[PDB]
């Protein structure tokens, strides 16, 4: 891949996108398999 | 020109400035030209007799009105179903059916309802004829005029004081701690018991009666016996009527606690005690300081002597006495602080604990009340943050505060700036976050899935004190404590009677409503703490104007140097923290009605439920009271709420108003009366007239300070409106 | 208990629950049976019957309103509620906020520090990102060291 | 109840306290 | 104007919770939300933030980080930009989520 | 000094020129020489043709003046402008290369007006020169 | 006039599905007001699988139109004279765009 | 820097004090007692507050006037047995 387009990818806004989207996700399918909660069950 | 006498800067200005700023600053005494500090304190002082003669006038024409136009002979008989009535309405624009509307006091006359409580007062007073509050008033007139004339001769050369009696700090603070407070509470504990209690006994004792009139049976003999519990046997009934001598006692002075029942007020008896109490506490407190004698304190020695060994405060307090006595602006925030602090406690404890006969069943007015005194505590407390700013750059010597209290806050302002900053943050984030997911889990059906938080640590707070709601057990909710033990057999089977019971205010039951909008308080405090310590702190420079106590304290800015310097003064501080402020007591009010409308129809579920998520608030207290004040005047009649609706829509108004001294800014508007003033120039028949000041475009400090009132008018008075209109249409 | 009841024994969490099953079944009665609407309004019944009988035996205490409160003062029964929800954040943020300051320093010793910081380096950012994970013995090691505070007189400050 | 009588005592004191008040702000305008 | 237009109308919005228009309910509240957030961007300065800004990176600076990128506050011009657009997106969509669920419940 | 017979740059006129307050104050003037009849915009809006040789014009303010100043010595390369400014009297004066040089380049003959002998950090405190006629310098 | 137009769904994840009302037809979905049904009413159209060629030339036009800016920015990028030809822009643009594409509409 | 003087009681005194104690002048009418009887005042006023608080705890309609005296030692007490300390570190 073009080392230029690596530092495009790399440039903040485009990190800041895809990592809050991954973080977005990771929320999302949590609750999507373990809904509901409003406590940590012990 | 000579309209601002004061400044020759102003009154050699060819515009309308001048004018606007001879206003504005002509109590600004420190900056007028040649002022001595003999002068300001002079002028300080008959301003003050001045304030007082205006008060007392104030008070005057009070009752003055209530006594001519007022209800209140036939208001001592059934005050519970006759409303109170302030003073009649004569105004030319009023219709047939507007003075028909207005004649709700069976008076025969269009009036207005008092929603003050001055009769509630009076009665408890003692005040039972129309002709008691007549001598009243003309009592308070003749008090205005010898302050008048006071004010008048302390100006006078032979009669004006001197600084080095301004600045005796010792005989003032004895003096003000001994008579002004201490002597006033015992005079006050005297009335109560000589005509107050006889008065609510059925009893009446005035001038003509007082010194024949025992005002208990034993005389003063139990008193100057030391059988001083003989004036505590005999209390009134449970079943006594206020103002008539059935169910009445003997007692003058008591410790019962609690309620009386009927009035659903403190005993008068309990608060002539705690004023005679308080007063011999005072006239104590008062014999502290040195003055022509040689016992008592120096404050310059205590403050000196004040240093903790272990170094961690620098210097301790030294030099900290000159600061202040020589800093009227220090004092003047110190006072403004104290007072904004007491005014809300006063609002807190005069609903938690009514002290009026009946007031508590005066839903309006304990609003009215309530609301008052928080506004004006909130404008207290900004005004002496923005007094404490005014003293860093105007009075403050860094010399002589060489590393003491005052240079180390000074010293570490950035972190306790950054810190105030982060608990605001904190606050602000996780409050309304928690209300945001409220809001989203009940709007998609699943309020299962709130938030709540039990305020377990008031409710811990209100057992302690003896609400046996919470079953927490912990010294006045358990039997066998030994806080209950010690106050078994003075006061506590009252209190608990009065704490326990649902008819009153006294320790609302609280909910996880009532801790997200405490939590919001605090992040209000907080906020307005943190704008008005910034300004403060920051007043004498930061890293952007690193010079700011040469251009003063309320400069409009430095220019567009630097990235720009808009509202880089310590007064745009204040203007910044007035928005929040009314915000931080908007909410305080908004709670405190809610609750309490909620409770006085009985469904406090209604706030336990719906207070948890803001469409809550908007739709169940909002909405749902606005409808009989949106009704007051309609398309197919009006009611006497029509005022209130016609001033809720000003309200609107002048805050949208302010909205325009607030986002628009100066050069559009000097760019525009630029065009006005050459279009009348060149005017026929209109240029034969000219303006004799140049029409200018306000200032940047003028427009904020403009936009700043126009918005406080209309926040007050829509919320006035709204709290009396909804009250007195819901009940 | 505290001052509540349980929420596995409350008439208004009962009524809340039969409340929302009866608002999806009146939803459901106007769907053919095996149509899409249908199968989502059936699972949508399952998933509220699973949550209040999850939170019914999760030991949440229950007001008036039948809705669960919580006991966030620091109880050991009612820990779950608060306080390890609360210890995770604290192991996150901490975790954030440990990587990036980490970073912000390896920028600073760079050729261009405001390149770094608007066009990442990746490779050391997942570097620190990875190290974030014992954070709380790191940050106390730079404090002990004195890597982390620094000194009154190396810090810029405003005139008084 | 309130005569006019009381009301006119009243406007006398009222205007007695006028005038000082005029006093006084003359001697504070000074 | 006030009340047989904005506060009679405004029912079907102020009650969709629960219901499919409790998102227009929700944009509602969050539309309010950033109105009267703009005022903070439309009725305030530059100087205020910039030494709030000051006070917050001197707290950086002594845990011995910073930004290279020196933290400033907004342009006086990009300041009104963001009040006016933070104004703007306020009430048009207060209006988006009245209208729509007002319309949307009535017909 | 002033000559008042000196052309104008043939405007033709607008509304943004001096008024009444030139006639009863003070009113600025410019004069300058062009080589040529180039176009060149008012400071008070609008455009006018400078004659070849001298022309004089009259403005309500020395920001005024000296905007059309800049507007030449920098667009144009004409830099013999001189500002003058006339009171109702007759009190012509003479305001711009007062020196006759511009100010940006020093000349033998000046005093230094509100210079101070030291940073702003050593400036007093307004307690220090409170009741006082001390000077924060 | 008995369902109401829905074109967008939303997923099943924190309760949000309440979202998906009861529209009409044996769908649930986000009521639409944007008025694309009666469009295509007056269009002729009667199924999706002409929605799907519809989507299908939409997408076939978006790639040409970005074709069509790399191309002439980097390929064949015309000039200033080109540019400023108002007179046959303004020609073309009435007949050939506004015209043609009204005769091909009432076609 | 125009200030007036700020007037002080008569015999005013320095006491701001950064040795290990305070200078006596700090203890007033007490600057010449001793600090072993600054130490037997405390106890004694500590041991005579403490009994006559415990005779007035369960408070009375008509409490002791001697015993309400008596308990105002046991904040009296504190300051005797600060002054204690600060006259045995000033020589005394
Ligand atoms: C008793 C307490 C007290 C005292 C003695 C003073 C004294 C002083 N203050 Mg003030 N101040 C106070 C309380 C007090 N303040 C409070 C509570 C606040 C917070 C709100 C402030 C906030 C404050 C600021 C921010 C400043 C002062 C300043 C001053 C000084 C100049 C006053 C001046 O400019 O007059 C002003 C003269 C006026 C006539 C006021 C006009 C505006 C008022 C608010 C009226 C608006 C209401 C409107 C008329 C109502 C319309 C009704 C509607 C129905 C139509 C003076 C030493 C100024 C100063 O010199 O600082 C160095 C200054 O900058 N004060
Ligand atoms: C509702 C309006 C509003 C809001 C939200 C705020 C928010 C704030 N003000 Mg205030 N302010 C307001 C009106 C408002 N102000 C007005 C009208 C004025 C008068 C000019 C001021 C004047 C003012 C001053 C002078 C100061 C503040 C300060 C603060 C902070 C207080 C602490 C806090 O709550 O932090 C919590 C933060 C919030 C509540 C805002 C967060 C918003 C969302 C929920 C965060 C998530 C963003 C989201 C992911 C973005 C997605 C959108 C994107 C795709 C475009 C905070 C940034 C103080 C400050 O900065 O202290 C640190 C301060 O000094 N304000
Ligand atoms: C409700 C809020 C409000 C109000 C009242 C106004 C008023 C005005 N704006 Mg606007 N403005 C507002 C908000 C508001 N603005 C905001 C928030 C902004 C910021 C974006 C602006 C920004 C802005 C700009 C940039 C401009 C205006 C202009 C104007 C003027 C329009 C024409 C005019 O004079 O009408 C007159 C009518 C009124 C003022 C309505 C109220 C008057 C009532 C009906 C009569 C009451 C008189 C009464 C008898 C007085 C008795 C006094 C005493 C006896 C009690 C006017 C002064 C423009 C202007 O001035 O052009 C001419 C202009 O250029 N405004
Ligand atoms: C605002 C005041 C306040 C504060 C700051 C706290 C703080 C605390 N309460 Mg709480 N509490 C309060 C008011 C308050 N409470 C009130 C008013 C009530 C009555 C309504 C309670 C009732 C209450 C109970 C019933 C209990 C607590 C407990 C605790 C502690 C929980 C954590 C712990 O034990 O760590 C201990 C752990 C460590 C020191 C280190 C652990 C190390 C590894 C990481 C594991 C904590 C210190 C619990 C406790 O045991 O406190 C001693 C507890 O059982 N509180
Ligand atoms: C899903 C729930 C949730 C969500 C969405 C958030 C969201 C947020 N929290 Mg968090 N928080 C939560 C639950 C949640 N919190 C809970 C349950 C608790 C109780 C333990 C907290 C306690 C908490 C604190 C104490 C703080 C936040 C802060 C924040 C905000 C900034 C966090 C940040 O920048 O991290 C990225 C990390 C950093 C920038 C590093 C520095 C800050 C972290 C928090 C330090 C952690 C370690 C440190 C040693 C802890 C000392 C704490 C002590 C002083 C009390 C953010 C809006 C911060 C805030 O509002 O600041 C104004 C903040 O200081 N939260
Ligand atoms: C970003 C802004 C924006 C957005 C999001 C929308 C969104 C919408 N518009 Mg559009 N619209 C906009 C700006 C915007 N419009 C502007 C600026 C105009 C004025 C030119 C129009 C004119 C317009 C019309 C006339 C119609 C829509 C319709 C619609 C809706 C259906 C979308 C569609 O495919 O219609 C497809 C559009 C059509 C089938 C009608 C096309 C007819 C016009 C006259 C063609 C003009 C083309 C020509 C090249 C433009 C330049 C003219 C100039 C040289 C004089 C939708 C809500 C339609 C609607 O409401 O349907 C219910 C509709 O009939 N819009
Ligand atoms: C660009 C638009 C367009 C196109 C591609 C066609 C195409 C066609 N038309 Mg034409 N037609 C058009 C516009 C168009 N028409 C218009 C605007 C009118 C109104 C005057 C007509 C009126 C018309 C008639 C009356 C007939 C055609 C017919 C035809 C067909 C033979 C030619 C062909 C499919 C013939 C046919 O077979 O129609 C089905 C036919 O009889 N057209
Ligand atoms: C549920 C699962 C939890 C239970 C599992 C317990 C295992 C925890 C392991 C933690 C760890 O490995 O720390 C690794 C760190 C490395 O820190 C690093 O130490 C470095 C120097 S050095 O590593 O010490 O040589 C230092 O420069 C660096 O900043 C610092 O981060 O070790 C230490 O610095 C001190 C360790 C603490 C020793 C007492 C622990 C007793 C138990
Ligand atoms: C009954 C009424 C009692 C009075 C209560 C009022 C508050 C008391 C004040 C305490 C403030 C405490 C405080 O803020 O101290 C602050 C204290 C201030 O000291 P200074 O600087 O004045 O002087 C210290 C010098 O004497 C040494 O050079 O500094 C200290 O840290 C020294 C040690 C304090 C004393 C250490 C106490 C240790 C407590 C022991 C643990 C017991 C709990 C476990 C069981
Ligand atoms: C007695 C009692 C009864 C029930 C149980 C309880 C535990 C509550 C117990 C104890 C209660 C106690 C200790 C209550 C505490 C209350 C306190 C400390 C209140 C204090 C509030 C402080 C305030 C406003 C401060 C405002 C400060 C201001 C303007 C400062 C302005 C200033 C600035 C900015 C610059 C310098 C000059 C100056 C004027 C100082
Ligand atoms: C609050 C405020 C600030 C402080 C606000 C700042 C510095 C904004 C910085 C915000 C961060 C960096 C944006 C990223 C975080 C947001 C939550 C995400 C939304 C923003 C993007 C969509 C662009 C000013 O600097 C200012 C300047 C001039 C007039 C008014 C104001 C003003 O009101
Ligand atoms: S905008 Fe007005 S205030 Fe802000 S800098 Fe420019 S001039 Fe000063």
């Amino acid at each position: 891949m073009d080392s230029n387009f690596l530092k495009y990818l790399s440039t903040a806004p485009v990190l800041l996108t895809v990592w809050l989207s991954f973080t977005a996700g990771l929320v999302i399918e949590a609750n999507r398999f373990f809904p509901d909660m409003l406590y940590f069950p012990m | 020109t000579k309209f601002p006498k004061f400044s020759q800067a102003l009154a050699q200005d060819p515009a309308t400035r001048r004018i606007w700023y001879g206003l504005a600053t002509a109590h600004d005494f420190e900056s007028h030209d040649g002022m001595t500090e003999e002068n300001l304190y002079q002028k300080i002082f008959a301003s003050h007799f001045g304030h007082l003669a205006i008060i007392f006038l104030w008070t005057s024409g009070n009752l003055f009105h209530v006594a001519w136009q007022g209800n209140f002979e036939q208001w001592v008989l059934n005050p519970l179903k006759v409303k109170p009535v302030a003073h009649a309405i004569w105004d030319p624009h009023f219709g047939q059916p507007a003075v028909k509307a207005f004649t709700k006091g069976g008076v025969f006359y269009p009036v207005n309802i008092a929603t003050s409580g001055v009769y509630h007062w009076w009665y408890t007073i003692g005040m039972r004829t129309n002709n008691d509050l007549y001598a009243g008033s003309l009592f308070l007139l003749f008090l205005s005029g010898v302050f008048l004339f006071a004010g008048w001769l302390h100006l006078q050369p032979k009669f004006r004081p001197g600084l080095s009696w301004f600045k005796n700090n010792e005989s003032r603070l004895n003096h003000h701690l001994s008579g002004l407070f201490g002597f006033s509470s015992l005079a006050w504990a005297g009335h109560l018991i000589h005509i107050a209690i006889p008065e609510a006994r059925g009893q009446h004792v005035g001038w003509d009666n007082f010194t024949k009139t025992l005002p208990h049976p034993a005389g003063l003999t139990p008193f100057f016996t030391g059988n001083w519990s003989l004036y505590a046997d005999n209390p009134d009934t449970a079943n006594h009527i206020f103002g008539t001598s059935e169910g009445s006692g003997s007692a003058i002075l008591t410790f019962l606690g609690g309620f009386h029942p009927q009035t659903q007020a403190l005993w008068l008896t309990d608060i002539a005690h705690h004023h005679l109490a308080i007063g011999v506490v005072f006239i104590f407190a008062g014999h502290m300081y040195r003055t022509n004698w040689g016992i008592g304190h120096s404050l310059k020695e205590i403050l000196d002597a004040h240093r903790p060994p272990g170094g961690r405060l620098g210097a301790g307090h030294k030099g900290l006495f000159e600061t202040i006595t020589n800093s009227l602006h220090f004092q003047l925030g110190l006072a403004l602080a104290s007072i904004g602090v007491i005014t809300s406690l006063v609002a807190q404890h005069m609903y938690a604990l009514p002290a009026y006969a009946f007031i508590a069943k005066d839903y309006t007015t304990q609003a009215a009340l309530y609301t008052h005194h928080q506004y004006i505590a909130g404008f207290l407390m900004v005004g002496a943050f923005a007094h404490g700013a005014i003293f860093f750059v105007r009075d403050y010597d860094p010399e002589q505060n060489k590393n003491n209290v005052l240079a180390r806050m000074l010293e570490h302002k950035e972190a306790i700036i950054s810190h105030l900053s982060w608990v605001s943050l904190f606050l602000g984030f996780h409050t309304l976050g928690l209300y945001i997911h409220n809001d989203v889990v009940v709007a998609f059906g699943t309020p299962e899935k709130q938030i709540l938080v039990e305020p377990v640590f008031a409710q811990w707070i209100q057992a302690s004190s003896g609400k046996a709601l919470y079953g927490f057990d912990v010294l006045l909710s358990s039997s066998n404590s030994v806080a209950t033990n010690a106050s078994n057999n003075i006061w506590l089977p009252g209190w608990l009677d009065a704490i326990n019971s649902g008819k009153n205010s006294l320790f609302l039951p609280i909910g996880p409503g009532d801790f997200l909008v405490h939590h919001a308080i605090a992040l209000g405090l907080h906020t307005t703490a943190l704008i008005l310590v910034k300004g403060a702190l920051d007043a004498r420079g930061s890293k952007l104007m690193p010079d700011k106590k040469d251009f003063g304290y309320s400069f409009p800015c430095d220019g567009p140097g630097r990235g720009g310097t808009c509202d880089i003064s310590a007064w745009d501080a204040f203007y910044l923290s007035m928005f929040w402020m009314l915000n931080t007591i908007g909410w305080v009010t908004f709670y405190w009605h809610w609750k309490h409308v909620t409770i006085w129809q009985g469904n406090a579920g209604q706030f336990n439920e719906s207070s948890t998520y803001i469409m809550g608030w908007l739709r169940d207290y909002l909405w749902l009271n606005s409808s009989p004040l949106i009704n007051g005047y309609n398309p197919f009649g009006m009611n006497s709420l029509a005022v209130w609706a016609w001033m809720f829509l000003f309200g609107h108004l002048i805050w949208a108003t302010g909205f325009m001294f607030l986002i628009s800014w100066r050069g559009y508007w000097q760019e525009l009366i630029e065009t006005l003033a050459w279009a009348h120039e060149r005017t026929p028949l209109a240029n034969l007239v000219r303006w004799k000041d140049k029409p200018v475009a306000l200032s940047i400090v003028q427009a904020r300070l403009v936009g700043l009132i126009h918005f406080t008018v209309g926040y007050v008075f829509t919320y006035a409106a709204f709290v009396i209109a909804s009250t007195t249409g819901k009940f | 208990v505290a001052g509540l009841t349980p929420c596995k024994d409350s008439k208004d969490f009962q009524r809340r629950l039969d409340g929302s099953v009866k608002k999806l079944k009146t939803r459901l009665a106007k769907y053919e049976k095996g149509t899409p609407p249908a199968l989502a309004l059936e699972k949508q019944i399952e998933r509220t019957q699973a949550r209040f009988e999850r939170y019914g035996k999760a030991g949440l205490l229950c007001g008036t309103d039948g809705l669960p409160h919580l006991i966030t003062d620091g109880r050991w029964s009612h820990s779950g509620e608060f306080v390890i929800p609360g210890l995770f954040f604290l192991y996150i943020a901490g975790w954030i906020g440990w990587v990036g300051r980490s970073y912000v320093l390896f920028a600073r010793e760079s050729d261009k520090p405001t390149e770094k910081e608007i066009i990442l380096d990746v490779p050391a950012a997942l570097s620190f990102v990875s190290t974030g994970f014992i954070w709380p013995v790191s940050a106390f090691k730079e404090f002990t060291s004195g890597n982390l505070i620094a000194d009154e007189s190396e810090i810029t400050v405003s005139p008084r | 109840m309130i005569s006019d009588t009381q009301i006119f005592v009243a406007l006398i004191l009222a205007l007695v306290s006028l005038v000082l008040a005029i006093r006084l702000g003359t001697a504070l305008y000074q | 104007w006030l009340r047989d237009f904005l506060w009679a109308q405004a029912s079907q919005v102020i009650q969709s919770y629960g219901s499919s228009l409790s998102a227009y309910g929700l944009i509602f509240l969050g539309a309010h939300f950033i109105w009267a957030f703009s005022l903070m961007f439309l009725f305030s300065g530059r100087g205020y933030w910039q030494e709030l800004i000051e006070s917050v990176v001197w707290a950086h600076n002594k845990l011995n980080f910073a930004p290279a990128i020196q933290p400033r506050a907004l342009s006086i011009t990009q300041g009104r930009a963001v009040g006016l657009a933070h104004y703007l997106l306020g009430g048009i969509g207060t209006t988006w989520a009245f209208f729509l669920a007002r319309i949307i419940s009535v017909g | 000094t002033l000559n008042l017979q000196i052309p104008s740059p043939t405007f033709e006129g607008s509304t943004g020129g001096w008024l009444r307050a030139a006639e009863v104050e003070e009113k600025y003037a410019i004069t300058w020489t062009s080589g040529k009849e180039q176009v060149f915009e008012m400071p008070t809006g609008g455009a006018a043709i400078m004659r070849k040789g001298e022309n004089l014009l009259y403005l309500a303010r020395k920001e005024q003046c000296l905007a059309l100043g800049t507007q030449l010595k920098t667009g144009f390369k004409i830099t013999d402008y001189k500002i003058y400014r006339i009171f109702p009297s007759g009190e012509v004066q003479y305001l711009h290369p007062k020196d006759g040089v511009f100010p940006e380049k020093v000349n033998a003959g000046r005093i230094g007006v509100g210079n101070v002998s030291h940073s702003i950090g050593k400036n007093l405190n307004p307690s220090q020169i409170k009741f006082t006629n001390k000077s924060f310098n | 006039t008995a369902v109401k137009p829905s074109a967008q769904v939303v997923w099943p994840i924190v309760g949000q599905e309440v979202l998906n009302g009861d529209v009409g037809g044996g769908f649930q979905g986000v009521q639409i007001t944007s008025g694309f049904f009666q469009i295509w009413r007056a269009s002729g159209i009667t199924s999706e699988v002409e929605l799907y060629w519809c989507a299908l030339a939409g997408l076939l036009m978006s790639g040409l139109m970005i074709f069509a800016g790399w191309f002439h920015y980097h390929k064949a990028a015309p000039k200033l004279e080109w540019f400023q030809n108002a007179e046959s822009m303004l020609n073309h643009h009435l007949s050939g765009l506004l015209g043609l594409g009204c005769l091909s509409w009432a076609g | 820097a125009g200030y007036s003087p700020v007037p002080s009681p008569d015999n005013t005194k320095e006491t701001y004090w950064e040795t290990k104690a305070p200078s006596s002048q700090v203890l007033g009418i007490g600057k010449d007692v001793s600090s072993g009887n600054y130490i037997v005042a405390s106890v004694v006023a500590a041991v005579v507050g403490a009994a006559c608080t415990g005779q007035c705890i369960p408070l009375t309609v008509s409490p002791n006037p001697v015993f309400i005296l008596g308990s105002f030692l046991l904040p009296y007490s504190w300051a005797l047995h600060v002054a204690a300390w600060i006259q045995r570190n000033n020589g005394k």
